[PDB]
């Protein structure tokens, strides 16, 4: 199942104050209109969902009825509960279930080799990159098919610690894999990010990301080189046949 | 490249690959290269967008055609042997021609740019010997030509004549035009449009004020137009001799050809006509706010080069870090010697290129500048015969109006219109003499004949005092007979 | 995070886990103070052609 | 080539032919009278 | 002071060349300016990298001087533009452009040679000592309006005279400095006289 | 000092009042056009490398 994203699945790159102004990055976004998939968010048959370059997340839920995640390969592993007034994030999960049903327990632990926790009709959103070193869980939420109204996700979390992930589950959840598009920022007076062009949605996007303009006045702009990459590399050499005679000048009984 | 209505029109757009053939990938192929997304439409308009090679795109019933331009309305005007036409009446026009007098006075602190006040920094930069002085001075250059520009057209008036009181102009309401007492400045009512419709912190760089100050390029503007306005071209030529302005333009008639008479016969008439131009020259300018384009592109242009020489210092040019107190703080001084080096040189090129290119479009508006101080010589304290110089039309007058770092003449051209088409002959033969216009021309509807003159069907009886004898009747190539009278 | 300027209080709003910032220079234009937390706005101190 | 590139332009050949042959027969038929007015 | 105008082009040429002999010692970071010193100092795998300073360093200099000599030379061509036209159109003529020829009404010029350059004697005749005198546009007469043929009407305050437009100097009014249209209605502020036929 | 644009004067503009001069004064001004630069010349090998 698939619904299209709006102008979502974005966030504050760099963890630097920047305001009235346009500003160009290149690190990992969900690209503008990308579809996200749709899930079970009750166990109908929930899906166990693959993990890529991180996951922008959403769920449209009261009573914060998605409370849970787990992460991994195969699964060392991390896992992040929001039960009981706290955001427990160890990465202790070593023996996940096969089928991680909250409530009574996901999971089999141990070897908690990190486990910070800190404080932990309606729209909740998440993105989660690893890169580095760390991870990183940029989060926002606003009361309400998702929005077509923007919103700059704010560094609800980054971690100093995956190849498929699982939530702990009449809400629902989206999921969407990032890529690294080029994106233009700008910044308002007050330095919210209040719109952004996907350098790559369509060439009026690569052109207003190349002006650094969002109004482009009527007319003709250069915008890329066009060069073909090449299908093939093809090696040719002389035919040529036997080893060299360095077995003599190494060698000789004098030199 | 692409092509678009730009994004406050429509959100669609079309792409041009510049030198590929659409089979290496709506489609449409020109001597511009492959087009993709415009639909290739059959008939011809003006150029919206130009493509090239002919091909122009526009935005139209909606969708991006692409289409052969047209020059124009191909018409075979009636010419023949033997027919004049002759203008039976006309319209005066006014319009804006706006040149650009000025750039902003940048000027750079080059030390300070190149080296941020470290000491360091300088005491390398030291033993490039005379560059960062030598740029200094060639800004300076550019910006003292600034003022000289502004001076030699502006301050063409020997004295700041101030308009008389009570405006009685003939029926002319130079209200839109003159300052107003309403004083939000000295600015006049058109003034005030243009100090509004284009619009326009730092290290290093700085902005030098102008040295003639907006309200007082306001004041010599106000100072010349009330010299056009009480004494023709003569406060050119010496001191301002006051004429009715009625009579200023009638001789203003009387130099392109029209009989002054032309002017008495519909002076109410042609004051109302003039009113409605300057109405019109100020609605188009409340609306069309582009029209200051050729300001607002110097003014964009300059800023965008300016931001990057900006922008440029935030490069590494291969340095270990783009900025020379932390390299410095973390490099050993015998390897910050080199680090150094890099972004100095680095930094240094770009502002040599910079330098270069303001020297390239000071050049330009001092071309420019002199174009319009010429302008000003001759269509304002003057009336130019040059066929197009002052505007398309016959010149009448010009009023000159100051703008933000330019001028916008008000060109007024007598344009005629409503035209008849007569018969016509070289030479009216009588007693065997042949009979000359002597500053008309004859032409007849076949009932009779007369002269006008050249520019406004005003018939005369043909009276053997407009017109001279010479010849004998048989050298003239197309001679025509009539009672040629005698007073 | 050296250099020289005049450092002033500011209502810059910097948000939470904003720890220094650029101006549309690129300058470093605005910090936080890493012992007590106060936004400190940097400008250059006053100079010019003499 | 490799980069550099020659633009063609906007007004090809033909039409610098069909202005010029405008301001002849323009010049031919009517003197000034077509830059300032019809 | 006149000729400043004039010194100003041979002394920024000067000042421009004599930079550009000054950059020869600016050393660019090399250890000496003086290039047969380095190459005395330093052994050629050395003595190669100080000289590819130097070189890279010179060029830049000499690169700036071409230029900027080209700008100036951009601008001394346009202004030789502007004298060979005023050559041709204020010696060779009278250009009647109202402010091209000198101030004034021009009459004729007559050129001069200078070091570099050439100055013009503009002779233009200026009119001085005016009065002020009443006026009509037209002259009414048996409801004629009779109009200047080439002057203007003016008043004595108290007899109408035509007068050519730049130099005062009265003429009766007659049917020969005058011609006649219109009906004595149209034209406004039209004024009575005995207009006399010879 | 503020500049001062010149003396300020009225025309004494009327609208059937006109002014013509009773005399003249023919008069020669200068003015003085630069045509050339000096030829220059730099044997650039000489220059650079001596
Ligand atoms: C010459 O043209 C003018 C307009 O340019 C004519 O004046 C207009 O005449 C119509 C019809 O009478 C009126 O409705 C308009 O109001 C007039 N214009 C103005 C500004 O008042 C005029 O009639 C024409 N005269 C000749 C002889 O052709
Ligand atoms: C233009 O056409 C008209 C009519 O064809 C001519 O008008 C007549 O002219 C004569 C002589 O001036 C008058 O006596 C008549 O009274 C006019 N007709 C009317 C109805 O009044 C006019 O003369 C023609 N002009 C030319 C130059 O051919
Ligand atoms: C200027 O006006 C004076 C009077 O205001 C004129 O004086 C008389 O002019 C009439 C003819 O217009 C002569 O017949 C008288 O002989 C004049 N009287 C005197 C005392 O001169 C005077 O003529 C006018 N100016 C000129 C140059 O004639
Ligand atoms: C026109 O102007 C000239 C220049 O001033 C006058 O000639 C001068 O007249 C005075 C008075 O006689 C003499 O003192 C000067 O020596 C004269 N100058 C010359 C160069 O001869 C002339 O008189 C004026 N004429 C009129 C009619 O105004
Ligand atoms: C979204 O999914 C549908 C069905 O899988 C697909 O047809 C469509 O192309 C997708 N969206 C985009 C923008 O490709
Ligand atoms: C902790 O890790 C070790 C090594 O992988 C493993 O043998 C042990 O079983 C783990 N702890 C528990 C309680 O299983
Ligand atoms: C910007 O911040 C101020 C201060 O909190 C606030 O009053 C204002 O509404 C904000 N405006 C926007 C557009 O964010
Ligand atoms: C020359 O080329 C062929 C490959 O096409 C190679 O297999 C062969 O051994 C070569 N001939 C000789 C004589 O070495
Ligand atoms: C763009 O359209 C808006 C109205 O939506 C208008 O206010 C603005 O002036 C327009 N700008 C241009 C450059 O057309
Ligand atoms: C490529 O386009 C040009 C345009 O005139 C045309 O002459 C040529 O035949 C085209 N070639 C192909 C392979 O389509
Ligand atoms: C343009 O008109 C011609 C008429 O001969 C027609 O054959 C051609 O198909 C038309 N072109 C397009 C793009 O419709
Ligand atoms: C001149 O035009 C303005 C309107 O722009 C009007 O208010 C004023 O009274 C007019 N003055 C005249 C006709 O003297
Ligand atoms: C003059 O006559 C010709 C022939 O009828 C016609 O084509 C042309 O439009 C006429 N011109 C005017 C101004 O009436
Ligand atoms: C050309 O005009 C002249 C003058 O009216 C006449 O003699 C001659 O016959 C005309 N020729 C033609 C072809 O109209
Ligand atoms: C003019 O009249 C004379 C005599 O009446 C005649 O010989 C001549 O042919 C006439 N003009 C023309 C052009 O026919
Ligand atoms: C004309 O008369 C006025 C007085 O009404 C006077 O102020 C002015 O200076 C006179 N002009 C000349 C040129 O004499
Ligand atoms: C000049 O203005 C006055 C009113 O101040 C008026 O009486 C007189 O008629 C006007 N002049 C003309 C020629 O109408
Ligand atoms: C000229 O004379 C006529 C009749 O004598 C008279 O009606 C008219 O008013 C006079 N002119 C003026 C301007 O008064």
């Amino acid at each position: 199942a698939y619904t299209n994203s709006f102008t979502r699945g974005v966030y504050y790159p760099d963890k630097v104050f920047r305001s009235s102004v346009l500003h160009s990055t290149q690190d990992l976004f969900l690209p503008f209109f990308s579809n996200v998939t749709w899930f079970h968010a009750i166990h109908v048959s929930n899906p166990v969902l693959p993990f890529n370059d991180g996951v922008y997340f959403a769920s449209t839920e009261k009573s914060n009825i998605i409370r849970g995640w787990i992460f991994g390969t195969t699964l060392q592993s991390l896992l992040i509960v929001n039960n009981a007034t706290n955001v427990v994030i160890k990465v202790c999960e070593f023996q996940f279930c096969n089928d991680p049903f909250l409530g009574r327990v996901y999971s089999s632990a141990n070897n908690c080799t990190f486990e910070y926790v800190s404080q932990p009709k309606n729209l909740r959103e998440f993105v989660f990159k690893n890169i580095d070193g760390y991870f990183k869980i940029y989060s926002k939420h606003t009361p309400i098919d998702l929005p077509q109204g923007f919103s700059a996700l704010e560094p609800l979390v980054d971690l100093p610690i995956i190849t498929r992930f699982q939530t702990l589950l009449a809400a629902a959840y989206y999921v969407g894999y990032l890529q690294p598009r080029t994106f233009l920022l700008k910044y308002n007076e007050n330095g919210t990010i209040t719109d952004a062009v996907d350098c790559a949605l369509d060439p009026l996007s690569e052109t207003k990301c190349t002006l650094k303009s969002f109004t482009v006045e009527k007319g003709i702009y250069q915008t890329s080189n066009f060069r073909v990459q090449p299908t093939e590399s093809i090696v040719r050499f002389p035919n040529i046949t036997n080893l060299c005679p360095f077995g003599e000048v190494f060698n000789a009984t004098r030199f | 490249s692409v092509i678009t209505p730009g994004t406050n029109t429509s959100n669609q757009v079309a792409v041009l690959y510049q030198d590929v053939n659409c089979t290496e990938v709506n489609v449409f192929q020109t001597r511009a290269g492959c087009l993709i997304g415009a639909e290739h439409v059959n008939n011809s308009y003006e150029c919206d967008i130009p493509i090239g090679a002919g091909i122009c795109a526009s935005y139209q019933t909606q969708s991006i055609i692409a289409y052969t331009m047209s020059l124009g309305a191909e018409n075979s005007v009636a010419y023949s042997n033997n027919s004049i036409a002759i203008p039976t009446n006309f319209t005066i026009s006014v319009t804006t021609e706006i040149l650009p007098v000025s750039m902003t006075k940048t000027s750079v602190d080059c030390t300070m740019y190149i080296c941020g006040d470290s000491t360091e920094c300088s005491n390398l930069l030291l033993q490039y010997g005379s560059f960062c002085t030598q740029l200094n001075r060639a800004l300076t250059g550019i910006a003292v030509e600034q003022d000289k520009n502004t001076q030699e057209v502006f301050a063409q008036v020997k004295q700041i004549y101030k308009t008389p009181p009570i405006k009685d102009f003939g029926g002319f309401n130079f209200s839109q035009i003159l300052p107003d007492p309403s004083k939000p400045s000295k600015r006049s009512f058109i003034e005030d449009l243009l100090f509004n419709k284009v619009t326009l912190k730092f290290n290093g760089l700085t902005v030098l004020p102008p040295l003639l100050t907006d309200e007082m390029i306001a004041q010599y503007t106000s100072a010349l137009l009330a010299g056009t306005i009480t004494s023709g071209w003569t406060f050119g030529a010496g001191a301002a001799l006051q004429i009715p302005f009625a009579m200023q333009m009638a001789y203003r008639f009387n130099g392109i050809g029209v009989t002054q008479n032309v002017l008495y016969e519909n002076q109410k008439l042609i004051a109302n006509q003039f009113n409605s131009a300057i109405g019109k020259i100020q609605d188009s300018l409340s609306s069309t706010a582009s029209a200051l384009g050729k300001l607002q592109d110097v003014v964009n242009q300059n800023a965008q080069a300016l931001n990057t020489l900006v922008k440029q210092l935030s490069s590494n040019f291969g340095a270990i870090s783009s900025v020379l107190n932390d390299i410095l703080s973390r490099l050993d001084p015998p390897e910050a010697e080199v680090q150094i080096d890099r972004l100095i040189t680095g930094r240094l090129q770009s502002l040599q290129t910079y330098v270069t290119q303001q020297l390239i479009r000071a050049a330009e508006i001092r071309a420019s500048a002199n174009l319009a101080a010429t302008k000003m010589s001759e269509c304002v304290l003057g009336q130019s015969k040059r066929v197009d110089f002052c505007g398309k039309g016959y010149h009448l007058m010009s009023f000159p109006q100051s703008a933000p770092h330019g001028v916008v003449f008000l060109h007024v051209t007598y344009v005629p219109a409503q035209e008849k088409n007569f018969t016509t002959a070289p030479a009216i033969c009588h007693d065997g003499k042949a009979h000359f216009p002597r500053e008309g021309v004859f032409v007849s509807n076949g009932t009779h004949w007369f002269v006008t003159q050249r520019n406004f069907y005003e018939p005369q009886i043909i009276t053997t005092d407009n017109t001279f004898v010479s010849g004998n009747c048989d050298v003239v190539i197309g001679i025509v007979n009539n009672t040629v009278y005698d007073p | 995070l050296t250099g020289t300027g005049v450092l002033t209080e500011s209502n810059k709003k910097f948000l939470p886990f904003q720890q220094f910032g650029r101006d549309i220079a690129d300058t470093t234009d605005a910090v936080r103070d890493p012992q007590t937390l106060e936004i400190l706005d940097i400008t250059p101190c006053s100079f010019g052609g003499v």
